[PDB]
């Protein structure tokens, strides 16, 4: 048997409601989101790091001449000079008077610390998302784990619950995401082979241990001076250092809605907006008998004392008889109460309190007892203290927020002025057209 | 069996490949009877079989 | 500098244009695409292939009571029986009559062969483009490849080409598509955990040598009614072949603007589809001062014959009168013209025959040598045979594609109508007036 349910999209509060068939006993429903995991479809693109130039020992030809080649190493840098002169700690390495060339070659590659501190780019679109549910229906718990597109069944022991789709979509992140040690960031980085000397992506690689590492960072070469041997250059500043200095705030304390974002897989996990629908395929086997339930009549509430918080705090009781005993299901039909006990032990002649919440400083709400409905009114009053550490239950509604004695003044009002340019209005037209007659 | 199939090529190209033989690409020129260049009762006929 | 020009995206067919500084020679350039792959981002969710029905040995208590218990194989089914008494070859192989109770059990998994012929399912965002550019100016070619996002310099022997981002924005790869041994069909597959019976999408599990194999084949089991023992099973029909052999056609022969699907990376490379918007950065060596380019001192154009058409079928000469003896870029400076030759030498006196290719029938074009420019007119006819192998060189762009003998006889008729009624109101109005004197 189908059951349609728009259940609100927040972990950890349940959320209760009743199944009813004609000719059977109706019973207690709770559907509590008990964790959620909304990952999304990405794709690697380029893990980068800070580089380590190396530089191999300059090619010095005795009175000739050189000329270098295109080579296809991480940024090659090559341009010939003359008329040098090398020392080495034993000196005159030539032998004519400045009428010889040496080489000057410098390129780039992965420092032999980047295995652990590199920064892994992704592109990441269309995020979606997983509930871990918890379906509990008289006395009887289920764990299920179910996708929420609305098609993917969550099958668990002849129960069978198949969740709607999302009321409104987001994920936190933006189109292009990276990541290094867990910490999440979001940066727009250059995509693969549009590489600036200076910012973050001068390195560029498939994997770390590949081999088509291309980067441009700015080396140029400098002319020689000194007599002794040795190559200068100079280099812009490893971007990957300078994006590292002001980086900014990750985005485990950036991320809306108050979500743990894990990494391993890149999840959102856990947090809440929306209102998911689903229907559940009670089996029929867990149902009772009309004939066997407690059938009762003379139901009528008594409030001790309303407060409205986001915590138990309003009190309410009852009055009942029946004619056996056993269990009954109890339920709030309104949006703006909850209960906190959702079966009671029912005798003969006796009488039971509960316990109820409310966002309404007007409690006017109907609850149930073994299905018979009653309606019972109650009064309200601000609380005490104005921070707690646990969530609402129930939105604002717009319309049980304002209390009869504000409706009654202001319509009242209304009435006044309306009921007053009316019989204005009719005593004009009537008296006029009276009046007017020869 | 021994058949033939019509078709119609464009401006753009048809490709047809018979089998396992290789694509063979085909285009069309504009060749519509007549000529462009005078006596109105025939300049009515040749940007007629283009764009009717 | 950089010289900014629009080469269409039309593989092999070059794009001829020549560059122009104040006192430096004139320096051709052409530019073609020889070759454009087209890749997307691809995410893998699953690989289905047919199945194989597995039973276990039936389980079989003598003198006794079964229940299950649960597990997390694919299509677990568990139905014990009541009252068996089974046979082997040896007969009567239980003693304890009446209420013996077998154990059947049944579960699949892929087949042995399944490594060859599976269908990896797949998902598609958002493709890029990479073109395989040749460039020739002043008899130096140069080859490069390069990215079509207008970010990325595609670098090559001091010639630094980027090509800004392309007009249209499509792919012959729709969001959900399979793969099997290199065909590539398209299709819209069950997403993930969402199996059919008889359907695609039967048997998904993310590797091939995997254990989380997930199935929903709709296996009903069956009492045994002979008396020898075996496990009577029914199933309904793999969804994987019925799916192959209402499979429809491939992408090879449906994927429109003449794209080769290769598939290893799956790409949908060699296709022509808007215009690239690149711009070229000439190095400063190859320019020659004007002072030393022989410039030419009167040039008259003169046509011989048309057949606008695809293939070179008009040819051209001009006769001039120079200076020296040394070579002069060629360029028609028309949008529906384009020539063969590049450039040609020069003698201080002579002429030259060139080749020309157009689209309209009227050669009202401009053509450039060194320095001059020298209109050249004639009429041309429409080509004889219907079909030839190979593609068009320039546009059709239906303004100078109506003749012009067609326009000086409807436009006389329009400006015709037009004059008799503005003669006919300034009359009207002059005859009016003069007799409106009273
Ligand atoms: C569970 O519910 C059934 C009827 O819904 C009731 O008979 C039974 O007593 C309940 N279990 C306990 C432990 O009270
Ligand atoms: C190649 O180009 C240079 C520069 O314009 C020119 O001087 C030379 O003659 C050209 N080569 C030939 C074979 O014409």
């Amino acid at each position: 048997f189908e059951h349609a349910t728009t259940v609100p999209n927040v972990p950890g509060i349940p959320y209760k409601a009743l199944v009813e068939r004609a000719g059977y006993a109706p019973l207690n429903l709770e559907i509590t989101v008990v964790s959620s995991e909304l990952t999304p479809s990405t794709n690697k693109e380029y893990v980068t790091c800070k580089f380590h130039t190396v530089i191999p020992s300059p090619q010095v030809k005795c009175c000739g001449s050189l000329e270098c080649k295109a080579s296809s190493k991480a940024d090659y840098t090559c341009r010939v000079f003359g008329g040098v002169y090398p020392f080495m700690w034993g000196g005159a390495q030539c032998f004519c008077d400045s009428e010889n060339t040496q080489l000057s070659e410098a390129y780039v590659e992965f420092a032999p610390d980047c295995t652990i501190d590199h920064a892994v780019a992704l592109k990441v679109h269309t995020a979606a998302l997983k509930v871990g549910l918890r379906i509990v229906y008289g006395n009887t718990t289920a764990h299920l784990d179910t996708f929420v597109n609305g098609v993917t069944p969550g099958s668990s022991r002849d129960l069978k619950v198949i969740a709607g789709p999302i009321s409104a979509a987001f994920s936190p992140f933006d189109h292009k995401v990276v990541i290094r040690k867990g910490l999440v960031y979001n940066y727009d980085f250059p995509e693969y082979g549009a590489m600036k000397p200076g910012a973050f992506g001068d390195i560029q690689a498939s994997s770390l241990d590949a081999t088509d590492i291309v980067a441009r960072t700015d080396i140029r070469l400098l002319k020689p001076s000194v007599k002794n041997i040795h190559v200068p250059y100079t280099q812009a500043v490893s971007g990957y250092e300078m994006w590292k200095n002001n980086s900014g705030r990750p985005l485990q304390e950036t991320a809306p809605f108050g979500c743990k974002i894990e990494v391993e897989p890149l999840r959102a996990s856990n947090c809440a907006y929306g209102h998911i629908p689903i229907s559940i395929d009670i089996p029929d086997a867990a149902f009772v008998r009309s004939s066997e339930s407690p059938t009762i009549l003379e139901v009528s509430c008594t409030v001790a004392d309303c407060i409205y918080s986001a915590d138990f705090g309003g009190s309410l009781t009852l009055q009942y008889k029946a004619d056996r005993e056993g269990h009954c299901p109890v339920h709030s039909h309104s949006t703006t109460a909850v209960l906190k006990e959702a079966t009671t032990h029912v005798t003969a002649v006796g009488s039971i309190t509960l316990h109820f919440s409310t966002s309404s400083p007007q409690a006017n709400f109907i609850v149930s007892l073994c299905g018979k409905k009653s309606t019972c009114n109650a009064e309200c009053k601000p609380p005490a203290d104005h921070i707690i550490g646990e969530p609402h239950k129930v939105d604002q509604e717009f319309q049980a927020a304002v209390s009869k004695t504000s409706w009654n003044w202001l319509l009242a009002l209304f009435g006044g002025a309306s009921s007053l340019i009316v019989v204005g209005l009719i005593v004009l037209v009537c008296s006029s057209m009276l009046i007017n007659t020869r | 069996g021994s058949t033939s199939r019509n078709f119609s090529v464009g401006r753009e190209g048809l490709e047809y490949v018979w089998g396992n033989h290789e694509p063979v690409r085909v285009w069309a020129q504009e060749s519509a009877p007549g000529d462009p260049h005078g006596w109105p009762h025939e300049i009515i006929i040749h940007y007629y079989h283009r764009h009717p």
